RNA sequence: CGGAAGGGAUAACCGCUGAAAGCAUCUAAGCGGGAAGCCCGCCCCAAGAUGAGGCCUCCCACGGCGUCAAGCCGGUAAGGAC
RNA sequence: GGGGAGGUUUGGCACCUCGAUGUCGGCUCGUCGCAUCCUGGGGCUGAAGAAGGUCCCAAGGGUUGGGCUGUUCGCCCAUUAA
RNA sequence: CCGAGCGCGGGAACAACCGAGACCGCCAGCUAAGGCCCCCAAGUCUGGGCUAAGUGGUAAAGGAUGUGGCGCCGCGAAGACA
């Protein structure tokens, strides 16, 4: 960690490298602190909970680090037709089959990235606005329904069988 | 989020636009501003606003006429607008023209005592067949030993009238500043000669 | 199937997990959709 | 002999906090203050247990998940007309009707228990009105 | 003319991050979306809310008995009544 | 083939009321349940789409008018979001 | 046992369930059941072990990667489990 300048606090942990800023609010059930470069993660005790806490807070201060360390990848694409993913102004407007087409802001923490559109990536240090922004956008148009169209993170295309079924 | 006072004038049809029109005029009246309400002293945000001035020696005592800026009395009390601060002036109706659509609050007709049947609107039976009896009659009520009691507001034989009305959204047709007049889409509560209020409505955002 | 008050793993990929306090059968096939009820 | 017989004492006023505190154990021992039964001059038909000024109940604790979960009923006498807020709710909006109507299951019922209840006056700041002593306790 | 619009947490359900359990997982701490339902926002009663609220102005200090401490009484002031 | 739920069916028992508890249907006023008839949110599909199928969630509102029978019920009539 | 003990304490209430056979008086102590935060009188007594659902605060077969201790049975530094 060496774009990195940490911070340890009660609850929340205040950390700081080349992007923006990034705070992750740990239940101090075991207390971290800068030691060295790489921090400790150590428990009060051997108990589940316990367990789950330090592995989980282990994570979160670790997207926290390589998240100021500049890590935003949010991908995206698009497989229907005319769905086309303008990205004009600084919102993202994109028409997916559906009578009109739909601005996205870019909020706090976030920007977007049209390489074309085709397929479309968000930028943003944090690792909640990235499967949560994505997720809402996947969410403005729905995959495949049995044959192929819509929007998708980058999974697969499963079918349901065509001229058939509709008995 | 406005208001203005008035009274009951007419109920006509102004043939507008081509078509007619069943219109309730109010005269809204020179009402002035007068004592004023603050949250900080009073607890909310209203106007003080007098009617028609007619007051001399059978008025007597206080006076807003104290005030600060007097005008005495009108000739029947004052009344508060909520949500109201005008900029230090009377008013009458030129705040308002055609096309704002505003609920009108006012004072409703009396019926006195009324029967169940031309109140709650029931049958009261056959005219003939069964029995003379009751045929207008509130039938009955609850159920037998359970329930074991009567409803606390069940519908019943009892007044109807002597009550406070606010109906809601007009079309103002037009306003005569010239004089006093606030004409809208025919409707308002009471006598074509009783007390009746303006307030701005709530629609869209 | 949704809602039965027997809910078990079907195949080699249907597998169990708990929600909200109530026990929900996974699997990627939605076919095999069940939770207790 | 005959047992003893308090005059017209002096009704002593105290204060306490409120936060840190269980919703439970808290009013349990301020209400049986109200009653004169942590004075050693106790008498059931005469109320001359203190008065409490609580401070701060906004901040009040409790066990459980009650928080969301605990539900206060009230029932206006018109049919349908059973009301159910929770304790959630009651927090957000006028918060002191928690630790009030609390206590007021913890007394007695007798007309007096009432006028007890009235000696008590909540508050979620703290803050109050100074009136006097209101040493403070634990 | 009214239902509404719109605000807030939610039901079933669908999503993000995420360990416990190198994987995965809507969850255990953490979020987001989401019902004619739910609390509203509209309509009305309403301080007998004995807890009896607040706003604004208008009113004279024993008058003759109660000497202390609460009051009693025959007439006035703002008013109010018949 | 098993185990329950509910207490509207057909009933077992004979405890209150035999110095009286006016036993069926219709009318008027209703209300409470949810196991939902419609409306609203949705998962599963032998769900392309439309329509449907079943299951979750959810009482807020709505739940028409005539023929035949004392009729509750039920068949038909024209409608229905129902 | 109630009946004839609807006389007393418990069991919230409560003929027969627990305690208990009531000559009178006593502003005297022990104790039964049942209790000892409060309504309500007395331990917010000491110590260890559990549960996280209002379970406690009233149901089953039957289903489950709920939780915590016990017992067994193969796999692994020659390198297993994922």
């Amino acid at each position: 960690p060496k774009g990195v300048s940490v911070e340890v606090a009660p609850g929340r942990v205040k950390v700081k490298g080349p992007k923006g800023e990034l705070e992750v609010p740990v239940s101090p059930e075991m207390r971290v602190v800068v030691e060295e470069g790489v921090v400790r993660v150590e428990r009060p005790s051997d108990e589940r909970r316990h367990k789950s806490l330090h592995g989980l807070t282990r994570t979160l201060i670790a997207n926290a680090v390589k998240g100021v360390s500049e890590g935003y990848s949010k991908e995206l694409l698009i497989k229907g037709i005319g769905y086309r993913a303008r990205l004009v102004g600084r919102a993202l407007e994109l028409t997916v089959g559906f009578s009109h087409p739909v601005v996205v802001e870019p909020p706090e923490g976030i920007t977007f990235e049209v390489p074309e559109p085709t397929r479309v990536r968000v930028s943003g240090i944090d690792k909640q606005k990235v499967g949560q922004v994505a997720a809402n956008i996947r969410a403005i148009r729905k995959p495949s329904a049995y044959h192929e169209k819509g929007i998708y993170y980058a999974g697969e295309p499963v079918r349901l069988k065509p001229g058939k079924a509709g008995a | 989020m406005k208001g203005i006072l008035g009274v009951k004038v007419g109920m006509t049809r102004i043939f507008r636009d081509d078509r007619a029109v069943p219109v309730t005029v109010i005269l809204a009246g020179p009402c002035p501003v007068v004592q004023r309400r603050t949250p900080e002293k009073d607890g909310y945000t209203a106007v003080q606003l007098g009617f028609l001035p007619q007051n001399p020696k059978r008025v007597n005592r206080p006076l807003k006429g104290h005030f600060a800026k007097a005008g005495v009395e009108p000739v029947r009390i004052l009344r508060e607008i909520r949500d109201f601060n005008p900029e230090g002036d009377t008013v009458t109706v030129e705040i308002f023209k055609p096309g704002e659509r505003v609920d009108v609050t006012g004072t409703s007709k009396g019926r006195g005592f009324a029967g169940v049947m031309k109140r709650w609107n029931f049958a009261g039976g056959p005219d003939s067949h069964g029995a003379h009896k009751i045929h207008r009659h509130p039938g009955s009520i609850g159920n037998r030993k359970t329930p074991g009691r009567v409803y606390k507001g069940k519908k019943m034989a009892g007044h109807y009238g002597a009550e406070r009305v606010t109906v809601m959204n007009l079309e103002v047709v037009d306003v005569i500043p010239e004089e006093n007049l606030l004409l809208v889409k025919g409707a308002v509560p009471g006598p074509n000669g009783g007390l009746v209020i303006v307030r701005e409505t709530k629609k869209a955002a | 199937m949704k809602v039965r008050a027997s809910v078990k793993r079907i195949c080699d990929k249907c597998k169990v997990i708990r929600r909200h306090g109530r026990v929900y059968v996974i699997c990627e096939n939605p076919k095999h959709k069940q939770r207790q009820g | 002999m005959k047992t003893y017989v308090p005059k017209q004492v002096e009704p002593r006023w105290v204060l306490i906090d409120a936060e840190g505190k269980t919703l439970g154990r808290l009013a349990t021992k301020i209400a049986t203050l109200l009653r004169g039964k942590h004075r050693p001059d106790w008498t059931p038909n005469v109320a001359m247990g203190d008065f409490v000024v609580v401070v701060n109940a906004d901040k009040i604790r409790v066990t459980g998940k009650k928080l969301e979960q605990k539900i206060y009923t009230r029932y206006s006498g018109y049919p349908g007309g059973l009301k159910k807020i929770p304790l959630e709710k009651m927090l957000a909006t006028h918060p002191e009707r928690v630790l009030e109507h609390a206590v007021k299951g913890m007394l007695p019922k007798g007309p007096l228990g009432r006028r007890l209840f009235k000696r008590l006056k909540v508050y979620a700041g703290p803050d109050h009105p100074h009136q006097a002593q209101r040493p403070e306790k634990l």
